[PDB]
């Protein structure tokens, strides 16, 4: 865990997540997918404490999938994010809190709008045009402040994202073994295989 | 050992009646008459002090009870059941309202809480319903003066004026003739005393009658001075002497 | 009404005695113990021809060395089997060994009387528990909802039990082979069963030291049925 | 009649019918005999079978190295009560390094059976027990009944047709009490005692069950070919 | 602050032959620089031809042995006087020790 | 009706029939007595010898509470044992908190409240015993008798069981003939006689006598059993009086 | 008719178990009386010791609840002692929690509320007793408050309880009609006890020895019971007048 | 807590509360399950005494437990919601721990176990519900159809019906369903299911519901017009 | 013990019916009639007060119609006290959903949960069921305007127009006659009142014996408004339709 990014453009949300899983002085894996599909039009990326991350992601995934079956209806990205926030807000005052930070990228089919939510382990939710967790933000936020425009296409968003990864690969101390990129739009969730 | 009665003692009969509630209402019917009348600038509640023995001091037994500084209550039916309800009603006004909002509850909501308690005795395990009907008179800033009846079922209704217990049927008819929307508080007290004389049989004086009002604020009954916003309780229990004064001009 | 754990004037628990009547209504189950193994067989008894008979699971594995057949309210047996399986595996975890057949049966029978006013009523199912261990060898047990269990050389339970038990009395001897016992279960099942016995409405199983507990295929049982019919016609 | 629905109800004559019905389950049970001398104590039990294909129901249970009982009635209830005795004997050993007195063993069983006869929901135990043991005050024999009543005796018998064996022991009292330092002769007296309760059936090799405890003898049970000596 | 553990010293030694086995231990018991006993045995016959010793903190060692001896007794009661094999004893002792994983028996055990 | 089917139910009389039914079980039991004396109390009981097979002296019915209180009862023997077990718990918690051994009147109420508690609910059965008990404390000797209802009083003499009326009559004579008081050693001898006289109401089976006593002078304020020479002396005294 | 076995309403709105608990009150066949003086409150009760084997000193239906509060019971002794122990605990707890001695009327209310619970809750039976609480309250002065199995309670000028209660009640009623006051206008408690005994003798029509009566007296800061000799002294004073 | 043993044995060896729960199932609207060569079809009756209904929002008779399994029922409607909820929760719980969706047999076994627990638990009555559970196991093309009942017994069926007049429709299916050759196509299976309901229903308007389940989470509910076409076709062939 | 006095509220009859549920429905059949009618542009809730007294305070009274949130209301038929227990639970459930998802609760979800509570009282606990039937009138952005009913059994169903309480048989026949799908709110108001006016056990239908409420999109642009009618407003709507 370490690098998770998010960019909301005109018609989609793009999430980029690092592939490295490191423990000690060993990179144990270089192809790790740090994300779970919560619903057909809602994707959550995650980063934080080992074990907690996946355990939390899969727990949320199960609850959203349960809701979908019960009501035969997909929850809006706003509704899923509020549910997730509340779970983390409970967690922080527990005996052992989930030390997990997340980005929730979703496409609201009723509004026909992409939405990106950034939620930290304390339960601090914000809707943003672009977001990041951990040390990544110290580079990417200023970069996106400069280069981001609200009316960009998905292809323009991917080039904007390439610009972030290049900067992180140049200035970050750790080797994060590239990123898996996923696009969330009106047609659902798909993975970019060549990045 | 332990309470093994975890099941309902009030159940639906084939006809759809809830027997124990009906029987509780029958107990209320046997009880002594009490009444309430709402005026434009106040509310009056009254009842007869049925003395169990002439050696008994009827002053010690209070049928009309303060619940909050602006809310009072009277009953018809089983006295012990009423006494515990007053204890619970006083406490719930604090625990579920005053300790949260820093002010006393409005009449309707306190009535609602008492009603809840009485409903639970109709459905919870190993208990019978309360064998009383309450009349709750009160005032609050946003609703003004109000008068409510609460039955053993937990149902409550707002009244302009009403009566419950022994001679309620005749007493309600009497109140229908006399009640109008322009009644002043003193006029309502007068009518209350007239209505109550019909149901009372023996002696009729300030020592055998218990009567209280929800009227103007009473700064003299507050117990302290210095806070302008605190102006005193609207609930006042009329003295034995004060009742006898109004019985001369009856 | 009356208490669940009440004694009758004769000195029996009403509910336990009534559960025994439910077991008599159940489908037949037969068990035979030999020195070469223990055989377990049951009547499936499908309520309708549309019911897929292979889904009727009245013979059940507890461990590799312990099998089980049931009769009565078979839904009640699920939690008993679950407990038996957990007891067997747990004992292996604690002691690094197979659990004795008798000790397993005793553990199942401890559940039996844990009812009252614990569960609300006794079990409405009897179990035939067959197995093998190193100490006492091949064993067959009859576990009732009274909490009692008897060891048997052979035993029948269910609707045709008293008729089948009288037949097992005459036929059983201490030198029976496994093959002889297989045919004997099929023979006695065919006698007490309402519908005509075949591979689809009757099921065989066995437990041996070498191969453990095995439920027989419908193909294998069919050959034993055909072998049985030929041998009876041969004299 | 109207006062036998549960154990919490007294009859108009002061009887507890559920306790008496539990007592009835013992009379239906197979016969078992208990007797002792000054040096040894012996249990003899007639085991019962369902049919010729079945095994014979085990009647005797070991509680400690110096104590054990025989049962008559509901076997699962004997298992519960014997398990409780095993724990109480074991508690005395671990905590106090002390073998539990046979008298205290009886007192504990009495109090355990009593609680079931005074509370709603539960039921009385449906079994009678004969406890033998050798402790610091020599050989002992107890008779437990599920009413709670425990009784120390020289000899006794419970179960079906137990009156025959009980009469014999009442006659033989003076003889068998002085069988000191001789296990086989004390058993012989017990086997002869249980024989007075037999009808049509006789004592066979897999039918008879004998147990013994004494001065230099731990509680040990004899079944199968080991009891062939005494037939 | 109260320290629940102590060190009672001593040492033990187990050797296995073809048809036999030995378990030896010294009889000295100590605390700090003082001798408590010159003869305090810590190698016990637990029944079923199993000998056991739990050396380190004697209070924990005695507690463990006492619990195992009791485990052997209940194995007989619950499984028709079956002999507890050495491998089965070992596994039983593992569960005794691991049950106190977060407040350990301070002993090195040998059977 | 049906008022007698459930415990804690008042009949139209104002009676608890279940408690009265428990009294019948007490009346069915063997005779037991208590005699208050100068500086203590004496307890005695009838033990029916059902069979020759009963070991003599080894089925003890009188029970000690703490070290200074004796308890004996008639009726359902297990119910009595349950009450004594409670009494011992009550006495232990009293001594734990207050240091001093429990006074007899204090102890009497502890049993009284516990027995009374078993008449308040239909989920429990009343006690099927009347319990005679007492001992010596700081204020001297006390004798009590407790019944299934929870009712108890102090007594000069007490008796319960099948031969209670015979024993009561004999007790009333002792109170009349000894106004200044009866000694401890005398009370043991009289106790033996009264059990033998009360045995006439249970004379099918012969019996075994059992006596205990607390006395400030004779037993130093502690509860002891009467055994050996003193027991045989009391038996001989009783044998001489019946003939 | 299971509505007569537990405390639930009958078709006519009655609680039969409560009514039958009232009848248990008279099972002892004892009459009690309570009156107030200027400085004191006196309670008297009949004492009947039928059995000769009883220790008469232990036979009592008057209880010292607290230093200031006394209580006489009309009803069976087990329920009487049950109520007494609970009142003693409640009085003690009150003092600890609120820092002053529990008033007689407050204790009466508390015990009445407890009694009320038994009339509403099914698993608990009513106690078959009537509790008469007496004290000299530091605010209200001489006080008599009485509780019953219904959960009813009230203050009294004077009161009586028992089988022949009505005869005693009217006897006292006629005296207070004549005297025109709420109490016994008397300085010493000794003469208030004499009044109580005298009017009980007149109402019941029986004479009393020292062992036929039981007396409790409440003064400021203490309640106490009289011995046989204290009563005998009191009986002599009545006889010589 | 309320402890009463409501489900208990009677002298003849019957548990009347379980048997009376079966009567509640017999009162319920008819439900039918027929499995073909490559599909399963769940047909359901809807009583026509209720007009002025809102069929958009009214609870559907067939419920999805997961994307690949469905549950229909006969009996008390309120009771069925509790079983469906528990089953849906267990379906997600199974995916979470085993990383694989439930088999139809496993899901049935769970639901059946819940029903059984309510026949020997204190303070509760049995579920007045029988269920038909149908679907396809993960990565499997073999059709599955199971039945459960209040007692807790469950079993697999080539075709089965439950509810009111179920004995009539079971009679129909017993002669019309061939084991050697089940309905080869979707149309054949739906037609046989509709035919079987037309023996009992009344009219083929808004009284019949049909749900078709195919492999790999392919579930679709038929509309009024689609079902009405089968009704029109069957009646014309009948007049012969 | 206590077994003697247990009514066994959660058992089946030999016919497979729940005794207490059936008897609770019998209780509800004597309660004041409540009608719900759903139109294309709104919902009407109408309810008849139980035999009014002239001295009853009418304006500051609430017996039949209760507000669950800004978008959902209920009409009650049965024990008012029982209904208030369930109403406060439903009010809380709606706020829990809003707190969790930052969205107003869908109507069906609220109905299902309230119905599941009622179901529980028929299957376990040994308590009597709630003697209450609800008509739920509400709006959400999924299904729009919705009418539901629930009863003591815990079974709920959706409706275009429905009645509960007294004379439902007669009331449902009249609604089934005059109702149509393209109906407006103002027409539904008239139908509701006309139906009550014919099915009423009273001599004549008056303002003081009625509670009335509408749920329209009659607010300003794409938003829902709840209107609990005042006494004078009921008086005016009764004259306007020509009943008085
Ligand atoms: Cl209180
Ligand atoms: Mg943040």
């Amino acid at each position: 865990m370490d690098i998770i990014l998010g960019i909301r453009v005109q018609d989609s949300v793009i999430l980029a997540s690092s592939k490295a899983v490191t423990r000690g002085i060993s990179v144990l894996k270089d192809s790790d997918d740090k994300t779970r599909q919560l619903s057909p039009h809602t994707l959550m990326s995650f980063a934080g404490e080992a074990g907690d991350t996946v355990q939390f992601a899969e727990y949320i995934q199960a609850n959203i999938q349960l809701y979908s079956i019960r009501e035969d209806y997909e929850l809006s990205p706003q509704a899923v994010s509020s549910f997730v926030r509340q779970e983390l807000a409970k967690s922080i005052r527990s005996r052992r809190p989930y030390q997990v930070n997340v980005l929730i990228g979703g496409y609201d089919k009723k509004k026909n709008k992409p939405e990106l939510y950034q939620i930290d382990y304390l339960g601090t939710k914000v809707e943003l045009p672009y977001g990041a967790h951990g040390y990544s933000g110290f580079y990417t936020f200023s970069l996106l402040d400069h280069h981001y425009r609200p009316d960009m296409t998905t292809e323009e968003g991917l080039d904007l994202l390439k610009l972030c990864v290049q900067e992180l690969e140049k200035r970050m101390p750790m080797d994060f073994k590239g990123v898996i990129v996923k696009i969330v739009d009106k047609d659902g969730i798909r993975q970019v295989d060549d990045f | 050992m332990t309470d093994r009665y975890s099941f309902s003692l009030t159940t639906f009969s084939p006809s759809g009646k809830l027997g124990q509630i009906d029987y509780a209402l029958t107990a209320v019917k046997q009880g002594v008459t009490s009444l309430g009348i709402k005026a434009t600038n106040g509310v009056v509640i009254a009842t007869e002090k049925k003395s169990s023995s002439p050696l008994a001091m009827s002053e010690t037994l209070s049928k009309v009870s303060l619940l909050t500084p602006d809310i009072g209550a009277v009953y018809s039916g089983m006295g012990p059941d009423y006494r515990v309800l007053v204890d619970k009603s006083r406490k719930v006004a604090h625990t579920s309202y005053k300790r949260i909002y820093g002010e006393y509850p409005p009449t309707k909501l306190l009535v609602s809480e008492v009603a809840k308690i009485m409903q639970e005795a109709t459905q919870s395990g190993g208990v019978r319903p309360f064998g009383v009907s309450l009349l709750i008179a009160g005032h609050d800033e946003f609703n003004g003066f109000s008068l409510y009846q609460v039955d053993p079922s937990g149902s409550y209704f707002p009244w302009k004026a009403t009566a419950i217990g022994k001679g309620s049927v005749a007493a309600k008819t009497f109140l229908e003739k006399r009640w109008n929307d322009e009644l002043e508080l003193e006029d309502a007290i007068h009518i209350a005393l007239l209505t109550l004389k019909e149901s009372v049989e023996g002696e009729f004086n300030g020592d055998t009658i218990e009567l209280a009002i929800i009227g103007d604020e009473n700064p003299d009954l507050l117990g302290y001075t210095g806070i302008p916003t605190d102006k005193g309780p609207r609930f006042r229990k009329l003295t034995s002497q004060e009742i006898n004064d109004r019985l001369e001009a009856l | 009404d009356r208490g669940v754990s009440t004694f009758s004037p004769e000195g029996r628990l009403f509910q336990v005695e009534y559960s025994l009547e439910a077991i008599k209504l159940g489908s037949t189950a037969i068990g035979i113990a030999t020195k070469e193994g223990v055989v377990l067989g049951v009547e499936k008894r499908a309520t309708s021809p549309l019911l897929e008979s292979d889904s009727i699971e009245k013979i059940v594995e507890i461990d590799r060395h312990i099998g089980c057949a049931m009769s009565g309210l078979t839904a009640d047996a699920r939690s008993m089997i679950e407990h038996a399986r957990t007891a067997a595996v747990t004992h292996n975890l604690y002691y690094d060994e197979d659990i004795n057949v008798e000790s397993l049966t005793q553990s199942v029978c401890d559940l039996a009387l844990r009812f009252g006013e614990l569960m609300s009523r006794p079990f409405g199912v009897a179990l035939l528990i067959a197995g093998h261990d190193a100490d006492d060898g091949y064993q067959l047990f009859h576990a009732e909802p009274s909490g009692t269990f008897y060891r048997y050389n052979a035993k029948a339970i269910g609707s045709g039990s008293e008729g089948a038990q009288a037949e097992l009395l005459n036929e059983w001897h201490s030198s029976l082979t496994l093959k002889e016992a297989e045919l004997l279960v099929l023979k006695i099942l065919k006698q007490v069963m309402e519908e005509k016995l075949d591979e689809n409405n009757a099921q065989l199983s066995c437990i041996t030291k070498q191969d453990g507990f095995k439920i027989y295929d419908n193909e294998k049982t069919a050959e034993l049925i055909k072998e049985l019919k030929e041998k009876e016609a041969a004299e | 009649n109207n006062y036998d629905g549960d154990t919490v109800t007294f009859s108009p004559t002061g009887r507890l019918f559920q306790v008496e019905y539990a007592l009835e389950a013992i009379k239906q049970g197979s016969v078992t005999v208990g007797l002792r001398s000054n040096t040894h104590a012996v249990l003899v039990a007639l085991k019962r079978n369902a049919d010729e294909l079945s095994s014979y129901q085990k009647k005797i249970i070991k509680c400690d190295e110096h104590m054990g009982l025989s049962l008559a009635g509901l076997a699962p209830d004997a298992r519960v009560l014997s398990n409780y005795l095993r724990q109480q004997c074991n508690y005395s050993s671990l905590v106090f390094n002390r073998k539990l007195a046979v008298e205290r063993a009886g007192h504990l069983l009495c109090d355990k059976a009593q609680k079931n006869t005074q509370s709603y929901g539960g039921r009385p135990y449906g079994v009678g027990l004969l406890i033998i043991g050798y402790d610091k005050s020599g050989a002992h024999l107890l008779e437990f009944q599920p009413s709670g009543n425990v009784t120390e005796l020289y000899g006794t018998a419970i179960g079906a047709r137990s009156q025959g064996a009980k009469t014999y022991l009442e006659r033989t009292l003076d003889t068998f009490i002085k069988i000191d330092g001789n296990p086989d002769e004390l058993i012989k007296a017990g086997v002869e005692a249980i024989s007075q309760s037999l009808r049509d059936e006789s004592l066979t090799v897999d039918n008879l069950s004998i147990a013994i405890v004494g001065k230099d003898t731990p509680f040990t049970i004899y079944d199968g070919e080991a009891v062939a000596k005494y037939i | 602050q109260f320290n629940p553990y102590g060190d009672n010293g001593g040492t033990i030694l187990g050797i296995a032959g073809e048809d036999f086995a030995v378990l030896a231990g010294d009889t000295r018991n100590i605390t700090d620089y003082s001798i408590n006993s010159r003869y305090e045995p810590k190698v016990f016959d637990c029944g079923d031809n199993i000998v056991m010793s739990a050396n380190g903190f004697a209070a924990d060692g005695d507690a463990l042995v006492k619990r195992f001896k009791n485990s052997v007794k209940w194995y007989h009661f619950d499984h028709n006087d079956k002999k507890l094999s050495i491998n089965s004893a070992a596994r039983n002792i593992q569960h005794l020790l691991y049950g106190k994983r977060f407040f350990p028996y301070y002993v090195h055990t040998i059977i | 009706t049906g008022y007698d089917l459930s415990n804690s139910v008042f009949s139209p009389d104002g009676r608890n029939f279940q408690v009265e039914y428990a009294v019948k079980a007490v009346e069915n039991g063997t005779t037991s007595i208590g005699i208050k004396c100068n500086d203590g109390v004496v307890f005695a009981v009838e033990k029916l010898i059902t069979s020759k097979l009963l070991v003599p002296q080894k089925n003890v019915k009188i029970q000690v509470v703490d070290r200074h209180i004796g308890c004996v009862y008639s009726g359902l023997i297990p119910d009595g044992r349950h009450l004594v077990n409670r009494g011992r718990e009550e006495a232990a918690s009293f001594k734990k908190l207050y240091k001093t051994p429990i006074p007899i009147p204090a102890f009497a109420d502890r049993l009284g409240q516990y027995v009374q508690a078993h008449t308040l609910y239909n989920s429990v059965r009343p006690f099927g015993v009347s319990t005679i008990f007492g001992g010596v404390d700081k204020n001297g000797a006390h004798l009590y008798m407790l019944e299934p209802s929870g009712s108890y009083w102090g007594y000069k003499g007490a008796a319960t069981g099948k031969g209670r009326q015979s024993a009561k009559a004999e007790l009333e004579k002792l109170v009349d003939h000894h106004p200044e008081g009866l000694s401890a050693r005398e009370a043991v001898k009289q106790a033996a006689k009264i059990i033998y006289l009360a045995h006439e109401d249970n004379k099918e089976k012969d019996f075994e006598l059992e006596i205990s006593w607390c006395s400030l002078s004779e037993t130093n304020g502690l509860h002891k059993f009467v055994k050996g020479d003193l027991l045989q002396e009391a038996i001989d005294f009783a044998q001489k009086e019946i003939n | 008719g299971y509505d007569r076995h537990i405390t639930i309403f009958s078709p006519e709105g009655r609680l039969y178990q409560v009514e039958y608990a009232f009848k248990a009150t008279n099972q002892t066949n004892i009459n009690s009386l309570a009156v107030r003086g200027k400085d004191c409150t006196v309670v008297i009760s009949q004492k009947k010791v039928p059995d000769k084997l009883l220790d008469p000193t232990t036979v009592s239906y008057i209880f010292c609840i607290s230093r200031t509060i006394g209580m006489v019971v009309n009803g069976p002794i087990p329920d009487a002692r049950n109520a007494a122990l609970r009142a003693k605990a409640e009085a003690a707890e009150f003092r600890y929690k609120y820092g002053y001695d529990m008033p007689c009327d407050v204790l009466a209310k508390r015990m009445a509320n407890l009694s009320q619970i038994y009339t509403q809750r099914a698993y608990m039976r009513p106690l078959g007793v009537i509790l008469t609480f007496v004290s000299v309250d530091e605010e209200l002065g001489p006080s008599i408050y009485k509780t019953d199995p219904a959960g009813y309670y009230v203050g009294y000028k004077a009161t009586a309880t028992g089988p022949k209660q009505q005869e005693i009640t009217t006897n006292l009623e006629n005296h207070f009609k004549k005297s025109k006051i709420d109490h016994i206008n008397e300085e010493s408690w000794e003469k208030v006890v004499e009044f109580a005994i005298t009017h009980m003798i007149d109402a019941l029509g029986t004479e009393f020895s020292k062992n036929d009566l039981e007396v409790g007296v409440a003064t400021k800061d203490k309640f106490f019971t009289l011995s046989a000799e204290n009563i005998e002294e009191r009986l002599v004073a009545i006889a010589e007048q | 807590g309320y402890d009463r043993a409501l489900s208990i044995f009677s002298p003849d060896g019957h548990i009347f509360q379980v048997e009376y729960a079966l009567e509640a199932v017999k009162r319920g609207t008819c439900a039918v399950g027929v499995k073909g060569k490559n599909c399963v079809v769940l047909g359901c009756e809807r009583r026509s005494t209720l007009k002025l209904q809102d069929t958009r929002i009214t609870p559907s008779k067939v419920s999805k437990i997961d994307s690949h399994v469905v549950l229909s029922f006969s009996g008390l409607n309120a009771d069925s919601r509790i079983l469906i909820e528990k089953a849906r929760v267990e379906a997600q719980s199974h995916r979470l721990t085993l990383e694989d969706p439930v088999t139809v047999e496993y899901l049935t076994r769970y639901v059946a176990g819940v029903q059984q627990r309510y026949t020997q638990s204190g303070g509760v009555r049995p579920f007045g519900v029988s269920t038909l559970i149908a679907g396809f196991d993960p990565r499997d093309d073999e059709p599955k159809l199971y039945q459960t009942e209040p007692s807790g017994i469950y079993s697999s069926w080539s075709a089965q019906t439950i509810g009111r007049n179920s004995k009539t429709v079971r009679e129909f299916l017993e002669k019309n369903y061939d084991r050697k050759e089940p309905p080869a196509t979707v149309e054949e299976c739906v037609k046989l299911t509709v035919r079987s309901l037309l023996e009992v229903v009344q009219t083929g308007a808004k009284n019949i519901e049909i749900t078709v389940v195919k492999p790999d989470s392919d579930i679709v509910a038929l509309s009024s017009e689609e079902i009405n076409q089968y009704v029109t076709q069957i009646e014309q062939e009948k007049q012969e | 013990g206590s077994r003697r006095y247990d009514s066994r509220t959660t058992i089946f009859s030999p016919e497979g019916r729940l005794y207490q549920v059936e008897y609770a429905l019998e209780s509800i059949s004597h309660a004041g009639t409540a009608i719900g009618i759903m139109a294309s542009d709104g919902i009407v809730l109408a309810a008849e007060r139980k035999v009014t007294s002239t001295l009853l305070e009418q304006d500051t009274s609430t017996e039949k119609l209760y507000k669950l949130n800004d978008k959902i209301a209920v009409a009650v038929a049965g024990l008012t006290a029982d209904a208030e227990i369930l109403i406060n639970t439903a009010r809380i459930h709606a706020q829990n959903y809003l707190k969790t998802y930052n969205e107003d609760i869908p109507v069906e979800i609220l109905v299902r949960r309230l119905s599941d509570i009622k179901q529980g009282y028929t299957q376990h606990g040994g308590l009597r069921p709630f003697g209450v039937s609800f008509i739920y009138a509400g709006y959400d952005d999924r299904y729009g305007y919705q009418l539901y009913t629930s009863n003591p059994s815990g079974n709920y169903t959706g409706w275009k127009a429905i009645s509960v309480g007294a004379n439902t048989s007669a009331a449902q026949t009249l609604l089934q006659m005059d109702y149509k799908d393209d109906m407006k709110v103002d027409d539904a108001i008239e139908l509701a009142l006309k139906t009550l006016s014919k099915t009423t056990d009273s001599s004549a239908l008056t303002y003081d014996r009625l509670e009335f409420a509408t749920i329209r999109k009659g607010a300003n642009d794409g938003e829902v408004y709840q209107k609990i009618f005042k006494p004078q407003e009921i008086k005016d709507i009764l004259v306007k339709t020509g009943i008085t």
